[PDB]
């Protein structure tokens, strides 16, 4: 008879020396921490009026992470991850409408280790102005999740493409969309 | 490249009927596989995978460290509910309802939360036959959308409407299409 | 309101 | 988060009432901390709040109680025992288990008064130095050595010592100069009891 | 443990000075904060981990440094008088069940002049004969005089074992002339024992200052002795 959930998940990767902190509720973001500005980071600035956390103490718990990682990969007799490619999506935001601003949304999903490169192509060129993404968010098979945003007026004349590198895939994956 | 090693920790608080009820869930992954877990309703760490035994036995060895995990429901889970309940528990945003030929196209659009039920009807009749849906689709920006599709050949002097009920709305939202 | 982190737990030696 | 410790100096008589007052901020679940410094070591911890219940046993005989409502986790003992001179230093932090940023009260330091069972002051000449000491020892508890009236003649400040095996307690201040004109007689002015010896 | 390089120091204005903190327990979380009267301990800087500086609540004049996790350095750049006192560090881990494992901390005293250091001169008064024939105790009396800083450490020594019941130390010295600001101090300590235990030519007691002062590092050229750290002692016997 489940009803909410709030986690709070954070990760070490290790030749990258990668490290994040974030608190999830019903699967979104509620805010994230940045390592290197050490700053909570609000997914909606609506939320940053109402609520606070101290960023210093998830700086605390990535240190405890990194020993932990090595610990264990120690423990394991440095057993390599495996990994598992992620299942690309592109969708807009809502109906679209020649003339109407919207917004293409990239939904890279259930991969792992967390890295990837992703680029926006319209018409097989590199579009960046305005791009967004999340972090990379908690799945309950402990595989990850991200969203990379494109706002973009839309046109009889422009196609776009999403393009997706991970060390999971034999080549980069290319996911189209276009006004029909 | 090279090999890679990942270390991944979640903490999962599960609340039903507000705080009424509350789980706790500590959890240590290693490469995508928990080795082991605190659960408040165990009410001590126990290993999930044989390389999570070591740190079962150890942390469940120290008195103080079990005391705060078992508070921690308390401490931690229903504290945090209370800090984001005006914006997470209670958020609302309203369905952009918009309806289209393709198939009769049904889109519901950034809402939240989740739930949301989607109905057809023709001539005033439910159309519980011959409708498709993608599902509930996170946007993973605090909204969701939806694609509710319905077969039919669109004729005319006939009415075709698309019923929408969710939270954030009194009455029920509808957009007729016709011919 | 202020959010409070749990802390992670070094692990066994 | 911030703690009060209202009383820098606390002055109790032994087998009386202690009580080192602490107040905190805490915009978030609170975690206190009292520390000792007993005479020449470092800070021990002597109780700590951990929400798991609200009155705190400590070591050597010390008590706290939270109260949420007062917001304060004043530290007692029924008993002072000489042995309890020291500072105190409230602290509250935002972690379980005190692993994270601590932030310390002003601190308060307790002076335990000895009640002087048999008084009878008095005022003694002892003889490389150049300077003549005096000592005024065995007075009351009541006593407060003032001062000196020359810039030359230098007097210390009222202290205790515990002769334990024997089980005595004094009060005692010292006095001295190179001045010629400096005698015991009169070293100490600024009301002494006029009781004393010489 | 948590060990701290120095016990003393005695630095001039002007000057860079360098704390240093080491810890061997593997802990990613360290602190630095002061120890002064009525202001209880106040956080200088801290670090949760290897190149993690944060200002704590009194960041101004002091700078940080974790390179290795085992050392988090305090730095003075331009060390003022202001900034004389004692400093605490504290090690412990997020990931560790307890708290603050404190350090056994550092007196630093920075003055103008140097030239202004001195060692102390001791003296023991023996007790009065009157004293001992109205009381049947006897005490002694210890004057360490004419130091600066004030970093010093006096104790008593009976039959050459450490005593402490029967002492009262000073809490504090007196400066021998007040108004000025480079004075000289003065410290004053006793001992009473039974009329009989001084009545013994054979007991030997024995007062002792260790003055903390200037270290090997430090240049002087003056006729004096350099005011180094030393132990400074008087002594006397029973006497019937
Ligand atoms: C690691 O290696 C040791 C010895 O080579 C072996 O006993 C142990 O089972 C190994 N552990 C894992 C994680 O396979
Ligand atoms: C991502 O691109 C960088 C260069 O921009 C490259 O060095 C790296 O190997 C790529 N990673 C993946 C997942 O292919």
């Amino acid at each position: 008879k489940e009803e909410h959930v709030i986690i709070q998940a954070e990760f070490y990767l290790n030749p990258d020396q990668s490290g994040e902190f974030m608190f999830d509720f019903d699967g979104d973001e509620i805010f994230h921490v940045d390592m290197a500005k050490k700053e909570t980071v609000w997914r909606l600035e609506e939320f940053g009026r109402f609520a606070s956390f101290e960023a210093q103490g998830a700086l605390a718990n990535i240190a405890v992470d990194k020993a932990n990682l090595e610990i264990m990969t120690k423990r394991s007799n440095y057993t390599p991850i495996t990994n598992v490619p992620p299942e690309v999506t592109v969708l807009t935001n809502s109906p679209v409408e020649l003339r109407e601003p919207n917004v293409l949304i990239c939904f890279i999903d259930k991969f792992t280790p967390p890295v990837v490169n992703v680029t926006w192509l319209r018409n097989g060129k590199p579009v960046t102005t305005g791009v967004s993404e999340t972090v990379f968010l908690p799945r309950e098979d402990h595989l990850f999740r991200k969203f990379h945003y494109l706002p973009f007026l839309p046109s009889t004349e422009d196609v776009y493409d999403c393009r997706v590198e991970h060390w999971g895939l034999d080549e980069p994956l290319l996911k189209h969309w276009e006004f029909d | 490249t090279r090999p890679r090693f990942l270390w991944q920790l979640k903490f999962e608080c599960h609340f039903f009927n507000g705080t009424e009820r509350v789980r706790l869930l500590e959890r240590c992954i290693y490469n995508q596989e928990e080795s082991v877990r605190f659960d408040s309703d165990v009410g001590e760490y126990r290993a999930v995978t044989e390389l999570g035994r070591p740190d079962a036995e150890y942390w469940n060895s120290q008195k103080d460290l079990l005391e705060q995990r078992r508070a921690a429901v308390d401490t931690y889970c229903r504290h945090n509910y209370g800090v984001g309940e005006s914006f997470t528990v209670q958020r609302r945003v309203e369905p952009k309802v918009t309806v289209y030929p393709s198939l009769l196209v049904c889109s519901v659009s950034g809402f939240y939360p989740g739930s949301i039920e989607v109905r057809w009807f023709r001539n005033g009749q439910e159309e519980k036959a011959g409708v498709v849906s993608t599902g509930l689709i996170q946007n993973g920006d605090w909204t969701f959308q939806t694609l509710v599709m319905l077969e039919t050949v669109p004729r005319s002097g006939e009415v075709y409407t698309c019923q929408v009920e969710h939270p954030s709305v009194t009455s029920p939202l509808t957009v007729e299409w016709r011919a | 309101p202020k959010y409070v982190k749990q802390n992670t737990l070094k692990l066994a030696t | 988060q911030s703690v009060t410790q209202l009383g820098s100096h606390v002055s109790v008589s032994e087998g009386a009432l202690v009580l080192l007052r602490c107040n905190y901020s805490s915009s978030v679940p609170p975690y206190l901390f009292w520390y000792v410094q007993y005479p020449n070591q470092g800070l021990q911890l002597l109780l700590k709040y951990t929400s798991a219940a609200t009155l705190v046993k400590g070591i050597n005989g010390f008590e706290a109680e939270f109260k949420k409502s007062e917001t304060s986790f004043h530290l007692t003992k029924p008993s002072a025992h000489m042995s309890d001179a020291a500072e105190y230093f409230c602290a509250v932090s935002e972690s379980p288990f005190g692993n994270e940023k601590l932030t310390f009260g002003t601190g308060t330091r307790l002076t335990i008064i000895p009640n002087i069972q048999n008084p009878d002051p008095a005022v003694y000449q002892l003889r490389s130095s150049d300077k003549s000491v005096c000592l005024f020892t065995d007075f009351d508890s009541q006593t407060n050595v003032s001062q000196s009236k020359d810039s030359d003649v230098y007097i210390t400040d009222k202290t205790v010592l515990d002769m334990r095996s024997m089980d005595f307690k004094s009060n005692s201040a010292v006095a001295w100069s190179n001045k010629s004109d400096f005698a015991c007689a009169n070293a100490f002015n600024n009301s002494i009891i006029p009781e004393d010896t010489f | 443990k948590v060990t701290q390089s120095s016990r003393y120091l005695v630095k001039r204005t002007g000057e860079k000075v360098f704390l240093e903190c080491v810890q061997d327990m593997d802990h990613e979380n360290m602190f630095w904060y002061r120890q002064d009267p009525g202001l209880g301990l106040r956080l200088i800087y801290f670090s949760y981990d290897v190149k993690m500086k944060e200002k704590g609540d009194i960041p101004e004049g002091y700078s940080v440094s974790r390179e290795k996790k085992e050392r988090f350095s305090l730095i003075l750049e331009s060390a003022s008088t202001n900034q004389t006192s004692m400093y605490l560090c504290a090690s412990s881990s997020t990931g560790l069940p307890y708290g603050y494992t404190f350090g056994s901390g550092t007196r630093l005293t920075v003055v103008e002049d140097l030239n202004k250091v001195f060692p102390p001169e001791v003296a023991v008064f023996e007790p009065s004969e009157a004293e001992i024939s109205h009381t049947q105790k006897a005490t002694l009396v210890c004057l360490a005089t004419g130091f600066f800083p004030d970093h010093v450490e006096l104790s008593w020594w009976v039959n050459g074992k450490e005593v402490h019941s029967g002492v009262s130390t000073d809490p504090q010295p007196l400066k021998e002339q007040p108004a000025l600001n480079d004075s000289r101090y003065s410290l004053s300590s006793r001992l009473r024992v039974s009329a009989t235990f001084w009545q013994n030519p054979r007991n030997h007691f024995r007062c002792q200052v260790q003055f903390y002062g200037l270290s090997e590092n430090d240049e002087w050229t003056q006729d004096r002795a350099k005011p180094v750290t030393q132990i400074v002692s008087a002594e006397a016997w029973g006497r019937a």
